[PDB]
């Protein structure tokens, strides 16, 4: 999965 | 609420004894009670709710794809039929990762939003808000997946307003909003040339302005950077 | 119970999905309605059992030895006194700790371990009995730590007299009964000699019985053994 | 810690 704050 | 007799202040620093033991439900629960108590947050306790809310979550999302992914192939040609029950959990892990994002959304909503005036805060609540929405539509299929899914993109697209008015580009906020609407451009809404597009754009326009920064500032800002890079590499 | 309506092989085909997606909570839910049926438990099914209880209290007695340690300097010489809340968090930690391991004892008394007659199950039942007085002991310290130790150290002889009769010394239940009754008289009971002295005898006795195994009997138990050899190293 | 199992 891509990346997320 | 069960947090209504204790004091803001001893909900706070109960959220941060939670947050050191990672017991990040319980992190969220002394911050839903200290948003219960009216007053406007901080900036670290905006820290505080949305790292509570996004371990939480977080882990209820894992724990959803591992289901999910064993009902899919339950689905799959030549499959042994093995009753309901993978259905049943996944059911009962959805619904109470729903019931998380709505009580965020509800908090958002009462009423965090409305009295931010603040860039920093309004940005920082309606990218909440456009991340919430988007877990919902991870998990949606029904005759509101679309109504969902706009709800996110309304709610990132006004953070995303706001932010290029009145915030730098290497603002830590307006750089992890961009990176979160580029992952909903991507996986939510199928449309990855503005995934991609939004994600070079902003990491460009983030390393011309890093000159006018200190040292410190020059550090989540670099970190939430080299997520947009990682990202970008994924997708191309 | 809420897990009443469900029917057993359902409770433990959603206790093995929890497993795989790490929700040890509604893993140890699923099997405390499994055990409330007031069937006997498989080997299979008493595993699914420990392991889910042990994660649920596993996390539990982090998050007590972060907010006891914390605790603890709060009480040191020169420390800034913040109120209550530290003892109030821990204490509700604690009194959640306390609650998982009553509920694991019930389930022992009630009546598994009555109606466990062969001895990988009452052996089995007997450590887990040691082991949940064990960490009621951890938090103990009023009138009663000294009866929550005995009825660990009581439970775990038991167990020891019938795995020494009944097991051979390669037995993996045998060794992870001996590790940890070995780290209760180390960490509990103030006897580091009687702990290092049975787990030498314990590695000594097993490392004279793999002669006798396949090649996967010589597995979890030369996977136990190594943890025996590792408490000896960190004890000597 | 030590180990337990
Ligand atoms: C609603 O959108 C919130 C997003 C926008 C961008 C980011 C910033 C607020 C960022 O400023 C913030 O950083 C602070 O909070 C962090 C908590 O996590 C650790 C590892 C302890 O580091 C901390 C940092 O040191 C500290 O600056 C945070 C992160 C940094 C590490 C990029 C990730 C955390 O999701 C968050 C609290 C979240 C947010
Ligand atoms: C009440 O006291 C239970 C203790 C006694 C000793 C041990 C044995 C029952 C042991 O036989 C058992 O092992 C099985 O269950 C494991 C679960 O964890 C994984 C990593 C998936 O591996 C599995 C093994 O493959 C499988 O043999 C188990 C362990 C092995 C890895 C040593 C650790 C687990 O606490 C347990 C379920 C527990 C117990
Ligand atoms: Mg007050
Ligand atoms: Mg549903
Ligand atoms: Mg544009
Ligand atoms: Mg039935
Ligand atoms: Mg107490
Ligand atoms: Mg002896």
């Amino acid at each position: 999965f891509p990346a997320t704050v | 609420g069960a947090m209504g007799s204790m004091e803001r202040a001893s909900l706070i620093q109960k959220a941060k004894l939670a947050e050191q033991a990672e017991r990040y439900e319980d992190m969220a629960a002394f911050m839903k009670g200290a948003v219960e108590k009216g007053e406007e947050l901080s900036c670290e306790e905006r820290n505080l709710l949305s790292v509570a809310y996004k371990n939480v979550v977080g882990g209820q999302r894992a724990a959803w794809r591992v289901l999910s992914s064993i009902e899919q192939k339950s689905n799959e040609e030549g499959s042994e039929e093995k009753g309901p029950e993978v259905r049943e959990y996944r059911e009962k892990v959805e619904t109470e990762l729903q019931g998380v994002c709505d009580t965020v959304l509800g908090l958002l909503d009462s009423h965090l939003i409305k009295e931010a005036g603040d860039a920093e805060s309004r940005v920082f609540y309606l990218k909440m808000k456009g991340d919430y929405y988007r877990y919902l539509a991870e998990v949606a299929t029904g005759d509101d997946k679309k109504r969902i899914i706009d709800s996110a993109r309304s709610a990132y697209q006004e953070a995303m307003d706001i932010s290029k008015k009145e915030m730098p580009p290497t603002n830590p906020i307006r750089l992890g909003l961009a990176l979160n609407f580029s992952v909903f451009h991507y996986e939510i809404a199928n449309s990855p040339e503005e995934a991609i597009s939004l994600a070079k754009t902003t990491f460009d326009e983030a390393m011309a302005d890093l000159h006018t920064l200190s040292e410190d500032s020059y550090k989540d800002s670099t970190l939430i950077m080299q997520l947009l890079r990682d990202n970008l590499t994924l997708w191309t």
